[PDB]
């Protein structure tokens, strides 16, 4: 920290440029200098005002402090599964606490996100998706198949955490009950909805009719395995206690519990422990489901103004030519076009909450930025490590168009 | 005869086979559209879990089977 300039001194700068400050404390980027006063944002979310709050709260604690050091982590990104088990489970948990050095083993944030995409694929019977549909996952209760899964959720709990720890967003939609459960939270009937449509709709249909004559339930449930019906007593020789209009309230109570908590107790524990090891308790419960949700899975909806004005150049002009095209080629895309040119620049698809100009690189606070570089002939290419892309000065918009959509896709 | 094999995505895929074929040339046909090592392949039906050694003549399967794939871990 160089203190002031001597009276009479001035700094210039040889190229039009805007000047920005970065907070590597909170890791934060700015228009406002800190030496000059700043007002408020007026028309701002009350609830985004007070997770503003709570967040702030949370990462300064003792626990949420980075250890001084690095983590390292070695993986192949073709087999980053079973590679990152080995790195993750192999290390404890203070180890992971320090700051974290991923490298990927063959040619030497995207981390996470691919990890993300493999640790909740249905092929594993870990997690599995709601319906057929909305592909929100929940845990999978025949998870039993793999007598290694119950440390793979103590796995992937740690990742979860991790990400948490890390300013890091992990690209997967959790159920609304699973939220809650991580808080500790009690469940009820409306959570049903989000994890089991077709169980809510009966659920909640009985306790608005009669069922004396229309159905013929126990106290018992089935769930189906592998094309193999198998059914559990909620109480204690259920499956032989007829349900009636006396104790339906009973009932409903009970089958939702088990389908949700119950139904995956042993595994939702194993999981659990991973993400505390991080995470603590007591301090995770200061959020909602809904605040709580933000800080795992973070914003999915790209906006381009606040893109835009968060983005820096390095040897282009924003009114230069190809820029203008860029932002009119961005601009019609769609929200999973305009997301696959992030992951493409970035490595993720998720984005800070407070907007683009939070943007974490990483060794910190990048922000998005086009750099003059490539033959016309090449292909853009990009440096996830700071949010960079390499973008030739292509002299018309349909070439700038083709080679950008192709690059993004050449990447997957 | 021809089978099924349904993913724990949902999804059900179309194969060729008759009920004398070993159960590791199912999960090869499987690799060859899917491209999942038969290695890490684990093949259920009826709720029960096949030997590569087998043949589909062992567990009686007939035609229009389904067989449910899953992966392994480590």
């Amino acid at each position: 920290q160089l203190g002031p300039l001597p009276s009479g001194w001035e700094m210039r700068l040889t190229n039009t440029a805007r000047v920005y400050f970065v907070d590597h404390n909170t890791k934060t980027t700015t228009w406002d200098d800190p030496r000059l006063p700043s007002s408020l944002d007026q028309n701002v979310p009350q609830y985004k005002r007070d997770f503003r709050r709570k967040v702030i709260y949370f990462r300064s604690q003792p626990a949420l402090r980075i250890l001084p050091g690095q983590c390292h982590i070695k993986v192949r990104r073709k087999n980053i599964f079973e590679d990152a088990y080995q790195e993750i489970m192999r290390q404890t948990p203070e180890d992971l606490k320090k700051r974290l050095m991923i490298k990927f083993d063959g040619e030497e944030r995207e981390f996470f996100f691919l990890l993300s995409h493999e640790m909740f694929n249905p092929f594993y019977c870990l997690f599995e998706y709601s319906a057929y549909d909305n592909y929100t996952i929940q845990i999978n209760p025949n998870s039993g198949i793999n007598p290694e899964h119950l440390n793979y959720f103590k796995f992937i709990g740690r990742v979860v955490g991790l990400g948490v720890f890390h300013r890091r967003f992990l690209d997967a939609f959790f159920v609304g009950a699973l939220y809650k459960m991580m808080l500790r939270k009690k469940v009820v009937l409306q959570d049903m909805e989000g994890v089991d449509a077709e169980v809510y709709n009966s659920l909640n249909w009985m306790l608005e009719n009669s069922i004396d004559g229309v159905l013929d339930l126990t106290f018992s449930a089935d769930d189906e395995r592998f094309g193999e019906v198998v059914t559990v007593d909620l109480k204690p020789d259920g499956r032989n206690i007829e349900v009636t209009d006396g104790n339906k309230k009973e009932y409903v109570e009970l089958y939702t519990q088990w389908r949700i908590v119950d139904r995956v107790q042993e595994q939702f524990k194993a999981f659990m422990d991973g993400f505390n090891e991080l995470i603590p308790e007591d301090l995770v419960t200061v959020f909602d489901e809904r605040e709580l949700e933000l800080l795992i899975g973070g914003i999915a909806e790209i906006d381009i103004e606040d893109w835009k004005k968060h983005t820096d150049y390095r040897g282009y002009q924003e009114s230069d030519e190809v820029i203008q095209w860029f932002w009119k080629c961005v601009s019609e895309w769609d929200n999973e076009q305009r997301a696959r040119l992030l992951q493409f620049t970035t490595g993720t698809s998720r984005i800070p909450v407070n907007g683009f100009k939070d943007l974490q690189g990483s060794d910190g606070p990048r922000r998005f930025t086009i750099e003059k570089a490539g033959e016309v002939q090449q292909l853009p290419k990009s440096h996830t490590c700071f949010n960079r892309v390499d973008l030739p000065q292509y002299v018309d918009y349909d070439s700038m168009k083709q080679k950008l959509t192709l690059a993004v896709e050449e990447t997957i | 005869m021809q089978i099924f094999v349904k993913t724990l995505t949902g999804k059900t895929i179309t194969l060729e086979v008759e009920s004398s074929d070993t159960i590791d040339n199912v999960k090869s046909k499987i690799q060859d559209k899917e491209g999942i090592p038969p290695d890490q392949q684990r093949l259920i039906f009826a709720g029960k879990q096949l030997e590569d050694g087998r043949t589909l003549s062992d567990y009686n399967i007939q035609k229009e089977s389904t067989l449910h794939l899953v992966l392994r871990l480590r």
